[PDB]
RNA sequence: CAUGUGGUUUAAUUCGAAGCAACGCGAAGAACCUUACCAGGCCUUGACAUGCUAGGGAACCCGGGUGAAAGCCUGGGGUGCCCCGCGAGGGGAGCCCUAGCACAGGUGCUGCAUGGCCGUCGUCAGCUCGUGCCGUGAGGUGUUGGGUUAAGUCCCGCAACGAGCGCAACCCCCGCCGUUAGUUGCCAGCGGUUCGGCCGGGCACUCUAACGGGACUGCCCGCGAAAGCGGGAGGAAGGAGGGGACGACGUCUGGUCAGCAUGGCCCUUACGGCCUGGGCGACACACGUGCUACAAUGCCCACUACAAAGCGAUGCCACCCGGCAACGGGGAGCUAAUCGCAAAAAGGUGGGCCCAGUUCGGAUUGGGGUCUGCAACCCGACCCCAUGAAGCCGGAAUCGCUAGUAAUCGCGGAUCA
């Protein structure tokens, strides 16, 4: 689901990271 | 109010939020490349002329 | 076009069996252009196959294909001003199209969960004389021979 | 010229299909560059085209004609055959010898006999 | 119709940059934005002697400003002092070291923003603006010049429909580059309104 | 031991005063390692061509910026003279170091 | 649902574009900025230019009362230059306050008063000139005709012969290779090696650009009068190799006075100018172009691998500590093929899901937080918890593209706080 607000894809087509998707 | 505006944004009294870009040539409001600082239509007329040193006509 | 008649694109033949039909099929199955996705679900029918019938994939594609063929079909066609249902052979490229095709949509047709049984349970049927895709063509026949007053314009 | 150097394949068999084509009809009337004083011709109907433009120049009009042809608009007529190469070798030659023989040295006859059969 | 501007279509190939000179991505801005105003207050105290490529160069505070002009007799003065106090104006309001390398203009009938600027200037005085255009282009062709090309376009005279004056001579492929064909734009102030000039040279050729 | 770089626009000009350097340090010094073409940074811009509403049809430039490298070895007296007086750049702004 | 538009509403909801070629268009960046509209408060020779006279003052720095800001009112410091003069004084170049006149300024109309630029027929195959010829003449001829072609391309033919604006062809990208230059990469070669091409070392390779080569129906066979067409070899690539730029005479009273130039028109204590707040974001509705889905060729979690192009010194941030997180504190490299955005995603391996308004779908809404910015109610963006709506593939109708194309999956850039 590219839009869903909280997957892997989700914030990937939205350009950011966050807490599902790996972060420095 | 076209020329009281190409002067006031030169001015920043206040704010920095205010000094937005403003074309040199035909003090365009918007279109104003930061580069060139010049609007995109000025931009064209001397790239034909010229007058835009390394500015060569795109082609691939 | 009208000048010329486009010649047809030759594709890379199989990398496994060595035919051109069995990379076609994959092809028809390639959605969004996923290849070997395609390809190993192709290969994943052929296992299971063997595992129904000790007959290889390869002939078991073949029958399938072969016999879901449509040997005629129906065109449209005007005539001072009339449409005329006028059947006539078909080229053998179209049915290998057209069969190849069919056999994937009635695959979809097929309750089963995973797109290889789907697959491996059609071509089955396909092989043996009755299935989804085969009705279907068993069904363009018959306007073929039911129009068949119509076919005095063969063109 | 040794100018050749240059010149594509391209310029060079067109320049060549020029010079081809260009002798191909004009090969024999380059060698005046004015208004001949006169005009001689085979069969003054066919030709006429060209007849027209001398009689419109004022240019005298001389030419062997046939039946098939129209006397009055010629000046100084030659009637005969015309459709055969014996009658028309025949009047070329004795004619272009009255040529020769106003102009100095009178020489041979061209071969035409041979070229005839 | 379109036409893309001849100049910047040869831009890379034929004729080069009006204005010759590299410049970082830090002050490209600022160096093209007075560069600019230059040739503008040239164009100005000026055109009196009628100059046409108003070429430049730049690098590191120098600055050579050649300006090609049809009869530099008039931007010299006499001796040395319209020249002079030229450099003086032009360095008073800027800070690179000015070099006005004037240079003459073999023949102006064969530059295009002269022989345009000339006509252009013709129809400002009240003049026959057909024929104006007739003996422009028969002077560029009859002067030296391989292909000509005049277009004139507004209320000509002072009619209320608008109109566009073509007349040309010669060569003028537009569409090929090995052609050096030189561009010559030109206003035309007239107490009804503007006026638009057009004006082609083809000469150079491979 | 010193590194030049000769950054400019027109590769026409950058290629004469980029060989023009090497002969004259080679020919009259150590040994030095020939012009390096680097990867040219472009500035590609895009734009519309009418004035109002063309969202099509549209004209694009790009800003060649080229790059050379070339580098001299042994601080010759001889070569320091030479770059510094027969030289003849324009449009190339170098600049050299250590 | 994002966005444009019609309509409605509003104090304003600024104006333009109107079948194709208006509708994610002008806008490549509306919180006040921007802004041209509306409301309330002020200025009204002005925020900008040029010139002259008059009372005064150099310039210039700081403070205060009041205000929503603007503006209005008002206090302190100060005194460079030249001339007459030891001095005093005062005049004046110049900068500034005020009074005065010429004047500024107008995104206020007219794109049928215009320039410039652009859309479009359409890269469609065409449209014209000179001379000669026929016709009372408009005009024809050439340019038609036969064949061929992407083509008015060329060939054959002809009362035409020739030339010009067009197609072609010259310039750029991608393809095959070489020459030139080796701090990019390289045990290809050898040795060492904390095994990272790190050291030495090397330019063969990849690559980085720079120059040139190659393809010309050239060669062989068939057809033909020719141009050319067809089949094959050689070759990286054949009959324009794929792609770009190039868009003729004219056409549409086509678009734009709101990019700019610009005739005329109209206003001038306001049709000009500054400020605070509001407004382009208003919603009972409809159309256009889009994005995300309706799921098992599929969705979630962990682990792993292959791009290109572009961009970055008061900007890109390695990496360390902290927080579930956005992100904050500390802090190295980097005017940058050498450091950095940076993990390409899809794919690949193993695992969970078992057909469900679902672990599909992510709109709506409650509570709490971070970054930019004076300032996020209107009106930004992104986080974490909860909320989990419609829709189970869509009526009439309708759009895209013939090969690395469609579909599909990612990254960057301009713009810009
Ligand atoms: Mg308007
Ligand atoms: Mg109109
Ligand atoms: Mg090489
Ligand atoms: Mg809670
Ligand atoms: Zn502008």
């Amino acid at each position: 689901g590219k839009g869903d607000r909280r997957t892997r894809r989700g914030k990937i087509w939205r350009g950011t990271y966050g807490k599902y998707r790996p972060r420095k | 109010a076209r020329k009281a505006l190409i002067e006031k944004a030169k001015r920043t009294p206040k704010f920095k939020v205010r000094a937005y870009t403003r074309c040199v040539r035909c003090g365009r409001a918007r279109s104003v490349y930061r580069f060139f600082g010049l609007c995109r239509i000025c931009l064209r007329e001397l790239a034909h002329k010229g007058q835009l040193p390394g500015v060569r006509k795109a082609s691939w | 076009a009208r000048r010329r008649r486009a010649e047809v694109r030759q594709l890379q033949p199989d990398l496994v069996y060595g035919d051109v039909l069995v990379t076609a099929f994959i092809n028809k199955i390639m959605r969004d252009g996923k290849k070997n996705l395609a390809a190993r679900i192709f290969y994943d029918a052929c296992k299971i196959i063997q595992e129904k019938t000790g007959q290889e994939p390869l002939k078991v594609f073949k029958q399938a294909v072969e016999n879901v063929k449509p040997r005629m079909e129906v065109r449209s066609r005007r005539v001072g001003g009339a449409n005329y249902q006028v059947p006539m052979e078909v080229s053998p490229r179209r049915q290998q199209s057209l069969a190849l095709r069919w056999l994937v949509q009635a695959a979809n047709q097929r309750p089963e969960r995973r797109a290889a049984v789907r697959i491996a349970h059609e071509l089955m049927d396909a092989a043996e004389g009755k299935g989804g895709a085969v009705k279907k063509k068993e069904d363009v026949e018959r306007m073929a021979e039911a129009n068949r007053a119509y076919a005095h314009y063969r063109w | 010229s040794p100018e050749i150097e240059e010149r594509p394949k391209k310029e060079q068999v067109r320049l060549k299909h020029e010079l081809e084509r260009l002798q191909k009809y004009l090969s024999g009337f380059r060698l005046l560059k004015r208004l001949p004083d006169a005009i001689f011709v085979v069969d003054p109907t066919k030709e006429a085209i060209a007849v027209r433009e001398a009689r419109k120049l004022f240019i005298p009009v001389i030419a062997l004609a046939d039946t098939d042809s129209d006397p009055d608009l010629v000046d100084y007529i030659i009637p005969g055959n015309d459709d055969a190469i014996r009658s028309i070798q025949l009047i070329l030659s004795r004619a272009v010898d009255l040529i020769i023989q106003a102009r100095g040295g009178v020489v041979e006859p061209s071969p035409s006999y041979a070229l005839v059969q | 119709g379109n036409k893309i501007h001849p100049i910047g279509f040869r831009l890379g190939i034929t004729r080069d940059w009006e204005s010759r000179w590299y410049a970082g991505k830090k002050q490209y801005r600022h160096l093209l934005l007075e560069d600019q105003r230059i040739r503008g207050l040239l164009e100005k105290e000026l055109y009196s002697a009628g100059l046409a490529r108003v070429d430049i160069e730049r690098a590191a505070d120098n600055v050579a400003v050649t300006v090609h002009v049809a009869k530099p007799g008039v931007v010299i003065g006499r001796g040395g002092e319209r020249i002079r106090v030229l450099r003086e104006e032009l360095a008073k309001l800027t800070g690179k070291n000015v070099a006005l390398n004037v240079q003459e203009v073999q023949n102006p009938n064969l530059s295009a923003p002269l022989v345009a600027q000339r006509v252009a200037e013709q129809i400002e005085r009240r003049f026959a603006v057909r024929r104006a255009i007739k003996q422009a282009v028969q002077r560029v062709m009859e002067s030296g010049a391989k292909g000509a090309k005049v277009i004139v376009s507004g209320r000509i005279g002072g009619a209320e429909q608008a109109r566009t004056e073509w007349a040309a001579q010669g060569r003028v492929p537009l569409h090929t580059l090995r052609a050096n064909i030189d561009y010559g734009f030109a206003l035309a102030r007239t107490t009804y309104g503007v006026l638009g000039v057009k004006a082609y040279i083809f000469l150079g050729e491979v | 031991k010193i590194r030049i770089k000769l950054r400019g626009f027109d590769h026409k000009t950058l290629d004469a005063s980029a060989q023009k350097i090497v002969e004259a340090a080679r020919r009259s010094g150590a040994q030095v390692s020939g012009p390096i073409p680097l990867p040219t940074r472009v500035r590609r811009f895009t734009v519309i061509r009418g004035p109002f509403k063309h969202k099509d049809s549209r004209e694009h430039f790009e800003l060649r910026t080229h790059n050379r490298l070339v580098d001299i070895i042994n601080p010759n007296r001889k070569t320091i003279e030479q770059l510094m007086t027969l030289d003849l750049p324009t449009g190339v702004e170098i600049e050299i170091k250590t």
